[PDB]
């Protein structure tokens, strides 16, 4: 590089796939009564 | 830019109309912030009023509606509001 | 003036910004040390005699009053130029710690004194620094330091190890080494003396006629205040927008009466980026604190000039006690009034409320029964 | 009343405009490769045509700073007016109606 | 006017904490209530400083001197390059009289002082001095802590003072305070070396508690809070932790 | 801009403080980002399985 | 003269960068507008029928 | 400590898991207890 | 030989046709050099900043 620089996201795709995981199970499973 | 100087005011000058549509940016800000307190309270066509005995089934909306002791007219709530925020 | 700026020869029913006004100052207030004595310039400027280029003879000149039209009229100096201030506006500052360094010099080399120049002397007898404020004179003085024998007492470096820093003295006359070989202190094959002598003959012509300089170096507000102009003071007014300079701290405003404390050394004061806000008077010793007089916009309010060519005029932000862009007229008698916007003339208010036109500010607003 | 930071938006826009206009009224103390900071020591100290120089170099650093401040003023502008748009439909659904 | 000694007095220089001393008025410009940011040669916080119980010392960019001290022992100062009549020096001395400054090429021995008779008649500081420019006189400089701030910079020799109530035993006191401006001289010297003068009971010396902390500059940048007096009440140091 | 020289730092000290004022959009942008990437996904209070 | 030729390369870097911030925040407003969109749809078809 | 993110001097790191407190980057943040 | 820059330099395995003197990557930034002497080819990276 030359004076600039990349920050990482604070969520890594593992963490947002967790997420995306617990809604779909939720909504599977509940319905819409988990939200 | 200049303050209070013919000399760089005629300097000024011959850049064309550089600052007119500053001007004219920052008032159209302006314009748009009153209207958009207008359109986000106007919503009612005439001013309402409590009755002056109260008996909504149990609820108190005291802290909510404004108290008539207080010159601003502000409700308890809207005073803390007011009081906290500098 | 509506029409002017909006550019048509009818205009709608609204409010509409023209100008903006400022309170015109009065007068002026010409505030100085009282000390009073002539500045010493006649021995700096008719020494008999002068030290060479690496000896330049500085003085320093303070605590003194100067003129400098006699130094601006006197047609005898060959060059006479300055770089940071005009020279007609010299005798009309007041500065502090003036440097005067004189010396006999090479007429050739007269161009070397400049910033950002490179020569003989600029470089290996005396640099000037890139920023240098002050002035140059330089006249012939080939009668004064040339002699039928040729005067040597004039001499100047040639070899040095390194530059010279601007503003600099050196004397130091140590063999130079222009070999391998160490010269151990003693002349030989690539050992030489740095300096060389001046051989000033009055039979040579011009470029070779010695030269006489006196450079004048100043500052800009680094300490109090000691070597002002020929100027003369004059008397002090309050509460009135006036022009005011202050032992050269020139502005424009309305003075006051202040109340701040300030410690015996300090002279003046400032709260954000440099807004002066308070001065001691060079004479009084007095703390004033200092505004500047009344200004804001003006905006105007019509009906349509469809219907009618009556105005109302609105001063943003501005006391209605002082008002009288001129428009005397709209100040003899007609109807004033005062609102947290402003001042507004040409509008009479009125108790009942109905919901309303064209708008003014802070809940207030108007429109067409006058 | 006991818990504060609470109001943590409207604070932060208040802080933004203060120090957008501490920023631009500190910019007039630069000399941006003048002589010097305050114009009228330059009017009073030398000749007019090299006036025209310093001068020239004083007006276009303060456009340059003005302009930017101009540009960020417009930007957050329309944020906050993004802003009022979604507490004007938040007033209709919510308060006066069942959403 | 001086004969040698064989009682080799030696102070015992110990190392102590400055603390946060050495904090000086940077301009004559009055200010209020505001948190200013200024880069300037000064004694940096939490450092080393010399104590002593008459040593040659170097000046370097700045000197920070303090003296706790009972009866005002001290008398003068002495700065140059050689401390001899080939090189220009500079001598301060304040007596019971108005304070005197000379900037001369004096001639010196191994010690100066002024010593005292018992009514007071006796001064041998130097021999001989045979050119020189700049002279001055004033009123006198001076238990008490008494606080000095030595800058040579740009042909000007600044010399800010400061001088305080102490009931302090040893160690330089847990406090701050401002030094306000006391004098400039207008005149460049090479200061690189100085000395310290005393007074002694001239009837047999005898002084040996000459207690004092002796500091050095280094150029740092501070932030100074100006309270509603105009007063500097407050300082931080930039390059000395993260938190600062 | 001055690629490591001193000289040309010296230079553009005197522009102000350009430099803090442009770093200081793009942290917001960048805590900008984070906020919407938060608001978006962590609209749950547990992790079901 | 290397101060003035050093006084037009920053000047001109300074305008690219200047330029580079400002459509970064443009593009940046763009963004925040779609991530809106975005969680007021995963708020009102995921978690419940529209 | 060595992470993704850069390198941390000052703190030490644990194996347990709590809310966020200073968000410091790849999934990791700070929090004061030391 | 003339090519000046400031970096780390390391052993590399990139394969050079045999009339070059160096490479690089994009955007004209340097990124190996083979050496006047041993004509062998090295590789660069800008020792680190952050
Ligand atoms: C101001 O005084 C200082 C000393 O307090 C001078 O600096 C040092 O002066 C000594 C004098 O003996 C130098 O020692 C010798 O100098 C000669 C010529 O420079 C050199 O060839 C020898 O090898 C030996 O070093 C010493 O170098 C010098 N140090 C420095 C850093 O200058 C100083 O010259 C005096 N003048 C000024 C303008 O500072
Ligand atoms: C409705 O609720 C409000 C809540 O404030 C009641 O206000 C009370 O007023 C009395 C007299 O000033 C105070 O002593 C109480 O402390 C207040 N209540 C609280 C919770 O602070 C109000 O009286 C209620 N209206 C009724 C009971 O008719
Ligand atoms: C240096 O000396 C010259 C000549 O003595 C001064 O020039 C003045 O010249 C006019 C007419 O030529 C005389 O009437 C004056 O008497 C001269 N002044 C003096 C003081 O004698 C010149 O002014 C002197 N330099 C300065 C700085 O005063
Ligand atoms: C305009 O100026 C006048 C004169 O200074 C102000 O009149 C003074 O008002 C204060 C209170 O506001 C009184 O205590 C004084 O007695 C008034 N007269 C004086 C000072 O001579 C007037 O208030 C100003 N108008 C506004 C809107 O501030
Ligand atoms: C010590 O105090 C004496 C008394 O004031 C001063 O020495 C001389 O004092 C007389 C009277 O004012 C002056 O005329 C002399 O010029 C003083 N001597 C010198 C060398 O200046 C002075 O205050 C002190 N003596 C010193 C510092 O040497
Ligand atoms: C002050 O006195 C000193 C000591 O004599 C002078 O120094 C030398 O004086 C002799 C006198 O014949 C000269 O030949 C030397 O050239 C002088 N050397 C130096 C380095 O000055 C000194 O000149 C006298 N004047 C001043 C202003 O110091
Ligand atoms: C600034 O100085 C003033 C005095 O010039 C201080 O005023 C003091 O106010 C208290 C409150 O009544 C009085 O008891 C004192 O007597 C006042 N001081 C004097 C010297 O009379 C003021 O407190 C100072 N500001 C500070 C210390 O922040
Ligand atoms: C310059 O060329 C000479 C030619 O002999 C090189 O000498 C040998 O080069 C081979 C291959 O480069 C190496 O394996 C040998 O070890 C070298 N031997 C000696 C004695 O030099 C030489 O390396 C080349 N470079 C230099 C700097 O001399
Ligand atoms: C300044 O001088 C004038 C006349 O020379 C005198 O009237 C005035 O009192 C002086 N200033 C002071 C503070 O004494
Ligand atoms: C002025 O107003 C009258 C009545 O409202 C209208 O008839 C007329 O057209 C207006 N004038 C113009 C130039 O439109
Ligand atoms: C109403 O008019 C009366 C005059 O009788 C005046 O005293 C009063 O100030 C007016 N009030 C308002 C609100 O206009
Ligand atoms: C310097 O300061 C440190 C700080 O603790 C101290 O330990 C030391 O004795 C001082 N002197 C020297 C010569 O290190
Ligand atoms: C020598 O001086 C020291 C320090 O003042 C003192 O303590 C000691 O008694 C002296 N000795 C003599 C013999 O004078
Ligand atoms: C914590 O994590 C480290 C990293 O793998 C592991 O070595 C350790 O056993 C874990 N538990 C504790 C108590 O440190």
């Amino acid at each position: 590089f030359n004076g600039l620089t990349v920050l990482p996201p604070l969520l890594t795709d593992e963490m947002i796939a967790q997420y995306t995981s617990a809604l779909l199970a939720g909504t599977i499973t509940s319905g819409w009564t988990f939200g | 830019i200049c303050g209070d100087s013919t000399e760089c005011s005629n300097l000024l000058l011959q850049y064309g109309s550089f600052c007119t549509q500053l001007n004219r940016a920052l008032t159209g800000i302006a314009v748009e912030q009153d209207k958009n307190t207008q359109e986000v309270f106007a919503q009612v066509k005439q001013i309402y009023k409590t009755p002056p005995i109260k008996d909504f089934g149990g609820f108190n909306f005291s802290q909510i509606l404004p108290d008539p002791s207080k010159p601003s007219k502000r409700s308890f709530i809207e005073d803390l509001l007011f009081n906290k925020v500098t | 003036e509506t029409k002017c700026t909006l550019k048509s020869f009818t205009v709608e029913k609204g409010i509409y910004q023209t100008s903006n006004f400022r309170v015109q100052p009065t007068e002026s207030i010409v505030r100085f040390p009282n000390i009073t004595n002539l500045c010493p310039f006649g021995e700096v400027f008719n020494a008999t005699r002068f030290a060479s280029v690496y000896a330049w003879n500085r003085k320093r000149i303070s605590n003194c009053v100067a003129d400098y039209s006699v130094l601006y009229n006197s047609a005898s100096f060959s060059t006479f130029k300055c770089y940071g201030v005009s020279p007609t506006k010299l005798n009309d500052l007041c500065f502090t710690n003036v440097y005067a360094d004189s010396f006999v010099i090479r007429g050739d080399e007269v161009r070397q004194i400049a910033p950002g120049q490179t020569g003989t002397i600029a470089d290996y007898n005396y640099k000037l620094p890139d920023d240098f404020t002050g002035c140059v004179i330089a006249w012939n003085s080939n009668n004064l330091d040339s002699k039928v024998g040729g005067n040597y007492n004039y001499l100047y470096r040639l070899f040095r190890k390194s530059n010279l820093k601007p503003f600099e003295r050196d004397i130091s006359t140590e063999i130079y080494q222009a070999g391998s070989t160490p010269c151990n202190g003693v002349k030989g094959f690539n050992c030489y003396f740095p300096l060389q002598s001046y051989g000033f003959q009055p039979t040579y012509g011009v470029g070779y006629q010695p030269y006489r300089v006196v450079v004048l170096s100043f500052e800009l507000l680094h300490a109090p205040a000691t070597v002002c102009g020929p100027k003369k003071s004059t008397n002090l007014v309050k509460n009135k927008c006036v022009n005011f300079n202050f032992n050269g701290l020139t502005g424009t405003g309305v003075l006051t009466e202040s109340n701040k404390k300030f410690l015996p050394f300090q002279q003046f004061g400032r709260d954000i980026a440099d807004t002066t806000d308070a001065v001691r008077d060079p004479q009084t010793l007095e703390i004033l604190d200092i505004t500047p007089c009344s200004f804001g916009g003006v905006s105007v309010i019509t009906p349509g000039t469809n219907t009618s060519n009556q105005v109302a005029v609105l001063y943003q932000g501005v006391n209605c006690t002082e008002v009288p862009p001129t428009w005397r007229v709209y100040s003899t008698g007609s109807n004033v009034f005062q609102t947290r916007a402003g001042c507004l003339i040409g509008a009479e208010y009125v108790n009942n409320s109905y919901e309303c036109d064209i708008p003014i500010g802070a809940g207030i607003c108007a429109s067409y029964q006058s | 009343s006991s818990t504060a930071s609470a109001l943590g938006k409207l604070q932060d826009v208040v802080n933004q405009n203060a120090q957008a206009l501490n920023t631009l009224v500190k910019q007039l103390s630069s000399n941006f490769g003048a002589i010097s900071s305050v114009l009228n020591d330059i009017l009073s100290r030398l000749d007019p045509p090299e006036a025209e120089v310093q001068i020239d170099r004083l007006i276009t650093g303060r456009l340059q700073s003005l302009q930017t401040y101009v540009t960020q003023q417009l930007i957050r502008a329309a944020e906050i007016r993004a802003s009022a748009n979604l507490a004007a439909i938040k007033m209709s659904e919510c308060v006066l109606g069942q959403s | 006017q001086c004969v040698n000694f064989t009682n080799r007095t030696q102070l015992p220089s110990a190392y102590t904490n400055s603390f946060t001393r050495g904090v000086y008025y940077p301009d004559k410009v009055f200010r209020s209530s505001v948190l200013h940011s200024t880069q300037d040669l000064f004694l940096p916080f939490f450092s080393n400083v010399t104590w002593f119980h008459n040593p040659v010392l170097p000046f370097n960019d700045g000197v920070y001197f303090a003296s706790t001290e009972k009866s005002n022992i001290i008398r003068g100062w002495i700065f140059g390059t050689t401390l001899d009549s080939k090189t220009q020096s500079l001598l301060i001395v304040n007596n019971a009289t108005n304070v005197v400054i000379k900037v001369c090429e004096f001639q010196f021995c191994n010690y100066p002082f002024l010593g005292v008779y018992y009514m007071e008649s006796e001064f041998r500081v130097y021999s001989s001095a045979n050119n020189c420019t700049f002279e001055y006189v004033s009123q006198p400089f001076l238990k008490n802590l008494s606080e000095f701030v030595f800058k040579n910079i740009d042909g000007y020799f600044k010399i800010y003072s400061k001088h305080t109530p102490i009931n302090l035993v040893r160690d330089l006191p847990q406090g701050f305070s401002a030094l306000e401006p006391l004098v400039d001289l207008p005149i460049g010297i090479n200061i690189t070396r100085f000395q310290t003068l005393l007074a002694l009971h001239r009837s047999g010396w005898t002084a040996g508690a000459a207690a004092y902390y002796v500091g050095y500059l280094q150029p740092r940048t501070f932030l100074l809070k100006y309270n509603e007096n105009g007063t500097i009440t407050d300082a931080v140091d930039c390059a000395l932790d993260p938190l600062s």
